[PDB]
């Protein structure tokens, strides 16, 4: 775990802070983890509530927090997860998927997206202007 | 006509999803996921199916006119085998004129529900006596218009199946074409039923979403569009077993497709993965072509992409706010941000990504909903302020949060 990594996690944990003392409410730990780029499941979050023991008031101190990020950060690998999630709609062996295939996928899995937001991104990814998309490339362009 | 209204709504959506492709035109609109396969037919043979159909119609216990039977079957059969949009609607319009209602029975007190699983009835029962508001959940089965359309479709499918020879497979291609066409019917009509959803909608899919099923292909799109119009609230997914949702309040029943944990499943369609899985599972028992294989892919990962790609997309998902860049400053509404009330956030550097994440985190910590927010928020000089009658500096940054 990098020293740089703790700097941002200290900063994130300053806010959400109740009593302004160093206690973070249990339920919000879920929220804070989701902001810091890790998506733990409904069950996996209960692991951190038990694995780091919980006995009522407080007990979710800052040291407990970056322990889980460490744990959770290890067993999850985000860029391959997104690549994996775009290959299922590959069906053709080749890296590209149809722009219509993409649009359909982005509508369904973008819950708080708008039609124009989805239209704009299908144009941006369609560099070639043919109606095919490099799914990796498209990821590449929304990682900037 | 009310179904011609819905139909028109659906034809747009299909044409919106087809914009890159532009394979849609007048009369032909492509149902998403329902490839059009049309192959050559002997013309008179159509009449064989036509008169079978017509007979079937009026020698069955259905609310159709006596002599209308010839008319109906002619319309239906042409409409199906030709992929003609106007005829598909006309057939639907006609049916609606025989006292077939294409709308849910408890017009406003019904929760339009979706079932795309196994034992809907069990789920439905728990769901029905869970609502504390006199609300009763409704499936596509409950719609008399839907059901009767499916009945006739079933009959033409069966004609093909048990009048044709697979042996001679130039005949198989005619079977595959008729199967393909009747498949897009069930597909179109599920988009009709789905454009009628309001408020909170329930979706039964045990074992997660099933890619390439009706929900994913035609229902979920129609439900998405309704949300961006503000007509539908939460789409609640019951992908766990029925017990887990037992003795739970109606609000708390189900989660979202995009949440972590929800599984995805396919019918084990791939050229070589069938075989990989075959010698790695012809070990115990085996696999039938329709056996659902649990993938290890995360739909949540696509949602995660958006959170780290679009600014304040997390306030949307987690707090149902819509932060847009305005004349100068971000304007904030309740999502989808077509409704009146408008609040503002000013940053001292509106393009810095560190800055957006900070005010983002701040808002998730202090406000549970939009209505709790002050009329103006400022992230300036490592301070956050707010103006709501009187200005206050709620927190300062010197490596941390010094509230006050």
């Amino acid at each position: 775990l990098t020293e740089e990594q703790i700097a941002e996690f200290k900063e994130a944990f300053s806010l959400f802070d109740k009593d302004g003392d160093g206690t973070i409410t249990t339920k919000e730990l879920g929220t804070v983890m989701r902001s810091l780029g890790q998506n733990p499941t409904e069950a996996e979050l209960q692991d951190m509530i038990n694995e780091v023991d919980a006995d009522g008031n407080g007990t979710i101190d800052f040291p407990e927090f970056l322990t889980m990020m460490a744990r959770k950060m290890k067993d999850t690998d985000s860029e391959e997860e997104i690549r994996e999630a775009f290959r299922v709609f590959d069906k053709d062996g080749n890296g590209y998927i149809s722009a219509a295939e993409l649009r359909h996928v982005m509508t369904n899995l973008g819950e708080k997206l708008t039609d124009e937001e989805v239209d704009q991104m299908i144009r941006e990814a369609d560099i070639d202007g043919d109606g095919q998309v490099n799914y990796e490339e498209f990821v590449q362009m929304m990682t900037a | 006509s009310l179904v011609a209204a819905r139909a028109e709504k659906v034809a747009n959506l299909y044409r919106w999803l087809d914009t890159d492709n532009d394979v849609a035109t007048d009369k032909y609109v492509p149902v998403p996921g329902f490839e059009r396969v049309d192959v050559d037919v002997s013309d008179e043979v159509k009449q064989r199916m036509i008169q079978s159909m017509s007979g079937y119609i009026e020698h069955t216990d259905n609310q159709v006119p006596k002599d209308q039977a010839e008319a109906l079957a002619t319309l239906f059969v042409e409409s199906t085998l030709d992929y003609d949009w106007d005829k598909r609607v006309e057939f639907l319009t006609k049916l609606e004129s025989y006292g077939y209602s294409f709308e849910a029975p408890h017009a406003e007190k019904s929760i339009v529900s979706f079932w795309s699983g196994k034992n809907f009835k069990q789920y439905r029962d728990i769901l029905d006596n869970a609502q504390t508001d006199g609300k009763k959940v409704v499936y596509d089965i409950d719609v008399k218009g839907n059901a009767f359309a499916i009945d006739l479709n079933k009959h033409l499918m069966r004609w093909g199946g048990l009048f044709l020879d697979p042996d001679n497979a130039e005949q198989n291609q005619l079977k595959s074409s008729i199967d393909a066409a009747t498949f897009s019917n069930t597909g179109f009509w599920s988009s009709v039923y789905a454009t009628g959803a309001q408020n909170d909608v329930y979706v039964i899919a045990e074992g997660g979403v099933r890619l390439g099923n009706y929900f994913w292909n035609v229902e979920l799109p129609a439900l998405r569009q309704l949300q961006r119009e503000g007509l539908v609230g939460e789409i609640r997914l019951l992908d766990k077993p029925v017990s887990e949702y037992k003795d739970l309040p109606a609000d708390q029943i189900g989660r979202r497709l995009t949440d972590a944990g929800v599984a995805v499943k396919v019918r084990f369609d791939a050229l070589s993965h069938e075989r990989q899985a075959e010698l790695l599972a012809d070990n115990p028992d085996g696999y039938k072509a329709d056996t659902l294989v649990e993938l290890d892919v995360k739909l949540s990962a696509i949602d995660s992409m958006l959170r780290e790609s679009l600014p304040f997309y997390s306030l949307r998902t987690e707090r149902n706010l819509l932060v847009q860049e305005g004349e100068e400053g971000f304007e904030v509404r309740s999502w989808p941000g077509i409704d009146g009330k408008s609040k503002t956030i000013l940053l001292d550097n509106p393009e810095d990504a560190a800055q957006q994440k900070s005010i983002e985190r701040f808002i998730l910590a202090n406000f549970d909903n939009f209505e709790q927010m002050p009329d103006e928020l400022f992230l300036v000089d490592n301070k956050v302020l707010s103006h709501h009658d009187g200005r206050t500096r709620i927190i300062a940054q010197k490596e941390d949060g010094a509230w006050t």
